[PDB]
This record gives C-alpha cells, sequence and structure tokens, in this order.
C-alpha cells in the first residue's frame, strides 16, 4: 500500500456483485432395527438379546 | 492290562456346509417350496429365507 499523511484514495465508480453461499440445514433421517441386524430373522437368536 | 491292551482308532476328517457332499445324514427330503418364507435344510444348511 502507498501511504502518506496527506494522500488518501476515493472510488470514482462502483461494481454490483452477486455470489453464492451452500449451509446444509438437514443430514439423512435414519431408524435401525436391533433384532433384524443383529439375529437376521433368526428365531434361535433374539432370546439371548432380550 | 488294559493300559497294554491293543485300541483301534478311527478318526473322521471332513468339512460341512462347504463344497458337494456326497455323504449326508438320514433325513428324508421334502418337495421344494418357493415365493413363501420357509425353514430350508439345504445340505445341512439350516436357515429361514
Ligand atoms: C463505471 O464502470 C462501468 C462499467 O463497469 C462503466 O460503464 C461502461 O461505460 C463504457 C463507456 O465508457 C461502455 O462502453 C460500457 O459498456 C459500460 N459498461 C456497462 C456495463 O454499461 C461506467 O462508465 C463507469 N463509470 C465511470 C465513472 O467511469
Amino acid at each position: 500500500v502507498a501511504y502518506s499523511n496527506n494522500s488518501i484514495a476515493i472510488p470514482t465508480n462502483f461494481t454490483i456483485s452477486v455470489t453464492t453461499e451452500i449451509l446444509p440445514v438437514s443430514m439423512t433421517k435414519t431408524s435401525v432395527d436391533c433384532t433384524m441386524y443383529i439375529c437376521g430373522d433368526s428365531i434361535e437368536c433374539s432370546n439371548l438379546l432380550l | 492290562g488294559v493300559n497294554y491292551q491293543p485300541f483301534r482308532v478311527v478318526v473322521l476328517s471332513f468339512e460341512l456346509l462347504n463344497g458337494p457332499a456326497t455323504v449326508c445324514g438320514p433325513k428324508l427330503s421334502t418337495t421344494l417350496v418357493k415365493d413363501k418364507c420357509v425353514n430350508f435344510n439345504f445340505n445341512g444348511l439350516t436357515g429361514t429365507g
């Protein structure tokens, strides 16, 4: 920057700029069946899971 | 004495589910059921599907 005690710079023109800002609002909602994942629909399993 | 008496030993080595099996236990086969939820016993593999 050129700096002086008696010097200033003043804009004689302007520019209009449009910019995009992206913010995540939500994430996928998920539900898990505990017996289906661990027992895999086994009758013998889930007796232990009680 | 029994400790010194001769003993005949037979050792059986085998794999079960993996591979085609020409040796099977004495269970009668049943007609195949498809498109329904059923308990199945294919070559000693048991599952519900
Ligand atoms: C400020 O800037 C704008 C452009 O960014 C200037 O407008 C241009 O003027 C020239 C002629 O001098 C034209 O050929 C361009 O087509 C114009 N641009 C647009 C987008 O219209 C404007 O003249 C400048 N103002 C000053 C004070 O210099």
